[PDB]
């Protein structure tokens, strides 16, 4: 039958984007005309395909990952993108064939005494691969030293919070975000639109 | 467009002992563990007296305090010491750059009220041979820094003709001085007769003008 | 493991040079960290400059972008910042610092200064004791040192027997590029006929050594 878009979009609890969240989608029809939600800040730009007539296509298999970030960082969720989220927390491939879809939710994910409960990773030696997941919470070494689990100098926790009120700029209101990825293989095509 | 950061007040004198508060604005709302506070002493490099707009660094008297979030972060230093007078910048360390400063706050020492003894000087007749005037107003052992010199060449208030530079604060009686200097062509300079410079400052009741004519 | 940041390679060049400074780090290792490079421009505030990633992005102000290059040499442990068609606004301390809760670990500085003028030694001209009347029996009197580059110029007052009294200024660049200052000092109104006043003026970089005698005029 239909596939469960609405489970991953208007889904309640979002992830942090460090431990970004991936749906695998498969076996349903996908109906991509109501995944506008006319929320604030709507963001629906595609790479190698047109978002119309995109009901037509038929793919084996779509991804959707689903995280929180800050308004400005919605840029870094692109093909070929450096920063803070890019970097270290959320990586496309330079090929990337698929769709992101942003909007702003300073509604849901704001208190006015701050919401630090969403997280993103400072600290990381190398850049992340395309689609990889660091959830390690291992403590920072930045010294020549060993931290041993302590934080100190030379010694961070990899991850901060993100600091939500509902006062802040558009900029650093929180952001929820999926990304809709398009699989296709030799192998049947499991995800379609009407015809 | 960009986060700007202002610091008021840009000057501010106290005393030994006093308790002291310094604001950083953001131009918007901004997460409160971007600010970091810096604070400079003249020929030395800055040194970081908070992060996270409230946590103490490392090594850090303990009079010092910063809290704030949104637009508004301050800076407090409980009991001032000797050693507190410098220049303290406010700084916002955010996820993506420009990193961006405050344009700081300069901590002077506070002392009674003192009236600059004024002086000019008509350019000398060396230099008046190498086909340049230069006239220089002083203003001597003031306080406070705040002070305004007007040149004045036969009556007319010369505008974008002049430099000013004002010295540190004295080690000894905590004052300032300033040197103003008036430049012009040889051939200007002779072309007028009178020649002023003229004074506004707390300590006088009313402005100042000394003066000398072309030709004693 | 003293921890600290040693730079060098600062200098003085005509705008449209290159220059390379170099900010070597103990105490921690620069390869793994976030390394700032900002800059301060005189009686100015600071300004940051470029920053690199510990994985490896890169990101520069506006005012410096495609003509600096910020990057490290992991086995020397070092940082660079690489600075080409230099211009006169360049001209500032310029510091690395690294970052993770705030800037902790700051830099000594180093000097850049990008000027199209030449190094000239100053001219000394005396500005006399009033020749018309007196505040009450305290006279000024004073040196001007005018048209030199660079910073800095030394001012003494006769060989070092006269301190106390004594202002020397801060120099103003000129809109011709170069610096000019200013030495006064206080003194007594009757020593303006028996005692001799002589300012004494070095500058390093011309090489220069002037005594000026000052007097009271006609």
């Amino acid at each position: 039958n239909l596939c469960p878009f609405d489970e991953v979009f208007n889904a309640t609890r979002f992830a942090s984007v460090y431990a970004w969240n991936r749906k695998r989608i498969s076996n349903c029809v996908a109906d991509y005309s109501v995944l506008y939600n006319l929320a604030p800040f709507f963001t629906f730009k595609c790479y190698g395909v047109s978002p119309t007539k995109l009901n037509d296509l038929c793919f084996t298999n779509v991804y959707a990952d689903s995280f929180v970030i800050r308004g400005d960082e919605v840029r870094q969720i692109a093909p070929g993108q450096t920063g803070n989220i890019a970097d270290y927390n959320y990586k496309l491939p330079d090929d990337f064939t698929g769709c992101v879809i942003a909007w702003n939710s300073n509604k849901l994910d704001s208190k006015v005494s701050g919401n630090y409960n969403y997280l993103y990773r400072l600290f990381r030696k190398s850049n992340l691969k395309p689609f990889e997941r660091d959830i390690s919470t291992e403590i920072y070494q930045a010294g020549n030293k060993p931290c041993n689990g302590v934080a100190g100098f030379n010694c961070y926790f990899p991850l901060r919070s993100y600091s939500f009120r509902p006062t802040y700029g558009v900029g650093h209101q929180p952001y929820r975000v999926v990304v809709l990825s398009f699989e296709l293989l030799h192998a049947p095509a499991t995800v379609c639109g009407p015809k | 467009d960009d986060i700007v950061m202002t610091q008021s007040p840009s000057f501010l004198s106290a005393s030994v002992g006093d308790r002291v508060t310094i604001t950083c604005r953001a131009s918007q709302g901004i997460p409160s563990s971007y600010l970091a506070w810096y604070q400079q002493k003249p020929g030395k490099a800055p040194k970081l007296l908070i992060y996270a707009a409230s946590t103490l660094q490392s090594g850090v008297p303990s009079r010092f305090s910063g809290s704030g979030s949104g637009t508004e972060f301050t800076l407090t230093i409980s009991s001032l010491q000797p050693e507190d007078f410098a220049t303290y910048y406010c700084q916002q360390l955010n996820s993506y750059p420009p990193y961006t400063f405050g344009q700081g706050t300069k901590l002077e020492i506070k002392r009674t009220v003192a009236a600059p003894s004024v002086f000019i000087f008509p350019p000398s007749d060396e230099q008046l041979k190498s086909g340049t005037a230069s006239v220089v107003c002083l203003l001597n052992n003031f306080y406070p820094r705040e002070a305004k010199v007007q040149w004045k060449v036969d009556n007319a208030l010369q505008s974008g003709n002049s430099q000013e530079s004002v010295t540190e604060q004295d080690s000894k009686d905590s004052t300032y001085s300033l040197s103003s200097t008036l430049t012009l062509s040889k051939a200007d300079y002779e072309k007028h007769k009178v020649y002023a410079c003229e004074v506004t400052h707390q300590g006088l009741s009313s402005p100042v003008t000394k003066s000398f004519n072309r030709g004693e | 493991d003293e921890v600290q940041l040693v730079e060098s390679g600062g200098g003085l060049v005509q705008p449209g040079g290159s220059l390379r400074l170099s900010c070597a780090a103990s105490g921690f290792i620069v390869g793994w960290n976030y390394m700032s490079w900002v800059r301060q421009a005189p009686g100015k505030g600071l300004e940051w400059v470029s920053v690199i990633y510990p994985g490896g992005s890169t990101y520069y102000a506006d005012s410096v972008k495609g003509r600096f290059t910020i990057s490290r040499h992991n086995s020397k442990n070092t940082l660079y910042l690489q600075m080409n068609s230099l211009r006169a606004e360049d001209t500032a301390v310029y510091y690395c610092a690294r970052e993770a809760y705030g800037m902790d670990v700051w830099g000594q500085g180093t000097t850049v200064t990008v000027s199209s003028a030449s190094t000239k030694g100053p001219s000394v001209f005396p500005l006399a004791p009033s020749s018309k009347s007196t505040s009450g029996g305290t006279a000024a009197l004073g040196c001007l040192v005018k048209d030199y580059f660079p910073e800095p110029v030394t001012v003494s007052w006769n060989s070092g027997a006269l301190t106390s009294g004594v202002h020397t200024f801060p120099a103003v660049l000129q809109s011709s590029g170069l610096y000019s200052l200013s030495s006064v000092v206080t003194v007594p109104s009757s020593s303006l006929g028996t005692q001799t006043y002589i300012c004494n003026v070095n500058h390093k970089p011309s090489n220069t050594k002037v005594d000026k005698r000052v007097e009271p005029k006609s």
